[PDB]
């Protein structure tokens, strides 16, 4: 139906947003201001998004779902129009900030329409197509923006944002919220400062301080939806597996940038053609299948640390076995969360499931990188790599053990 | 937290040859990304000038006019490091050579040269030539 046809247009408003991150050198000359200041400028999108998606979901919960999805898609016009209009330093900041709060509005609200769309059985067709929207949307955000920068430029990648954000609409109470964003703002850049940096132990405080001040100040959930969310976090911990693998292959074994692309796009095509098999797979069975078969995905790439001549076989099967496992768990976990969550409080509950997904990644990457960067500094590339891949196996096993607290 | 440990260089007679190596510690690649890497020279007289740069992903090299043909930047992929093999060195080449690398980007995007783009810099290695 044209229920998802518009929704995916709002998820592709978050492909164009996270494509410009991989084309920072082009707009450093245009906007003029040096790298390091213009980089953090583009960073603000997923920054503002991660801290407001909870609130913007809880305000969409009351103010209206399609009301907020109308706000977001309208705010996605100015978000892109502001940047593409004129390139200059101070303006570039604000343009990404609103691009960030634009996503915070869309994600939880469009996740609530899906429950109204079906309310059982024909909901899995929608949530699967939603997963295609995000995983395809993020999966090629880089490979797109780069291909666009080559021929057309950095300008014609953000004019596609306004027109798709309109075509989407064509198919259409501060209870510590301020001490929530301050905990997230900090926690979001505790992983980034964790690598860079002191504010290393200093910024961990304002997270823990604004956590307990927010703990005793909408917190009300007790169902398997909790299990589906906690499992989602632990599974996204093995996101680092891919980045540490791409590094190892391209630096250690010394392949070209295109080979890295073929191994990666193989994983991308696989995972997008399993979320389809995910809905057919269904709750606990496929999520146990996914959380398990991903751990194999690692093991095949872990064993490439002790390689041979025909271990490109053992590495490839890894990318496939890793890719499909995410796809299998992909469309059942989003359902088990979206279903069990109360119809009254969907906007609040969905934002929490999406952030728990977000932090999981950033958290996993930080560990995977730090371990790799440490282990490769201590011992070698091949050795140090496996140490990082192993740390992912543990999280992937914990994600398989995280299903223990998720009954049928 | 990405150190650039650089080695080689030093003094030699004019019309001679010199090696300059530089590796990047704990610099990881994103899902469809790479980074560009090379040297800038700066004699006590003139200001910071670009020499030779290479895109780590697909050996996409770029040189300045001055050094074109004599200098040959390249990456020892198995040992993981870039190195600028300099030849027929003229006394203009006498300066402090700084190994640098820019923030990562889509591998589809082209190699970089402008000092504004490069963000990671090495302590600097000295090279001098004479009669
Ligand atoms: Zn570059």
């Amino acid at each position: 139906k044209l229920i998802l046809g518009i929704v995916l247009g709002v998820i592709t408003f978050w492909l164009f947003a996270q494509s410009l991150v991989n084309v920072v050198p082009n707009l450093q000359q245009s906007f003029g201001t040096d790298m390091g200041t213009i980089s953090i400028a583009v960073s603000l999108t997923a920054l503002f998004s991660g801290m407001f998606v909870v609130g913007a979901g809880g305000l969409a919960d009351k103010i209206g779902r399609v009301k907020m999805t109308n706000i977001g898609l309208l705010l996605s016009i100015i978000g892109s129009a502001l940047i593409i209009i004129t390139n200059l330093p101070a303006l570039l900041i604000l343009g990404r900030v609103i691009q960030g709060v634009s996503a915070a509005c869309i994600m939880p609200s469009t996740l609530a329409i899906m429950k109204t769309y079906y309310q059982g059985a024909e909901r899995q067709r929608a949530l699967s197509y939603w997963s295609i929207g995000s995983w395809g949307g993020s999966g090629i955000c880089s490979l797109f923006g780069g291909a666009v920068a080559t021929t057309m430029g950095w300008r014609w990648i953000f004019i596609f944002s306004i027109i798709v954000a309109v075509l989407s609409m064509l198919l259409i109470d501060v209870a510590g919220l301020i001490v929530l964003v301050v905990m997230l703002l900090s926690l979001n850049v505790v992983i980034t400062k964790g690598a860079a940096l002191l504010w290393f132990f200093g910024l961990i405080a304002i997270v823990i301080v604004a956590f307990f001040i927010f703990l005793n100040v909408k917190l009300f959930e007790n169902k398997p939806y909790t299990g589906a969310t906690i499992s989602n976090f632990l599974l996204n911990g093995v996101a680092g597996t891919l980045i540490v693998a791409n590094t190892f292959v391209q630096q250690g074994l010394g392949y070209t940038a295109l080979q890295a692309g073929y191994l990666s796009i193989t994983y991308l095509i696989m995972v997008l053609l399993m979320i389809r098999v995910g809905e057919k797979l269904l709750s606990k069975r496929p999520m146990l299948l996914g959380t398990f078969i991903v751990v194999i995905g690692i093991a095949l790439i872990s064993l490439v640390f002790l390689p041979g001549i025909f271990y490109v076989i053992s590495c490839v099967v890894g990318y496939l076995c890793f890719g499909l496992g995410l796809g299998i768990y992909a469309t059942p976990s989003t359902d088990t969360a979206i279903s069990n969550a109360p119809l009254d409080k969907v906007g609040v509950a969905s934002g929490i499931y999406k952030m728990a997904s977000s932090l999981g990644g950033a958290f996993g990457v930080a560990i995977s990188g730090a371990v790799y960067a440490g282990a490769v500094a201590a011992t070698s590339i091949h050795t140090g790599a496996m140490i990082a891949l192993w740390v992912n196996v543990l999280m992937g096993i914990m994600a398989f053990i995280a299903i223990l607290f998720a009954i049928p | 937290q990405v150190q650039l440990e650089e080695s080689g260089g030093g003094s030699v007679q004019a019309g001679g040859s010199l090696r300059l190596s530089c590796a990047a510690s704990g610099y990881m690649y994103s899902t469809y990304s790479t980074y560009c890497m090379g040297w800038f020279r700066q004699a006590p007289g003139k200001e910071r000038e670009g020499v030779a740069f290479i895109k780590r992903g697909d050996h996409s090299t770029y040189y300045t006019d001055s050094v074109k043909g004599r200098f040959t930047i390249s990456q020892d992929s198995a040992k993981n490091t870039v190195s600028l093999q300099m030849n027929n060195l003229k006394p203009e080449d006498t300066a402090i050579y700084y190994c640098a690398a820019d923030f990562a980007h889509s591998f589809l995007l082209s190699v970089h040269s402008g000092a504004g783009q490069y963000s990671y810099w090495g302590q600097g290695t000295q090279v001098t030539v004479s009669s």
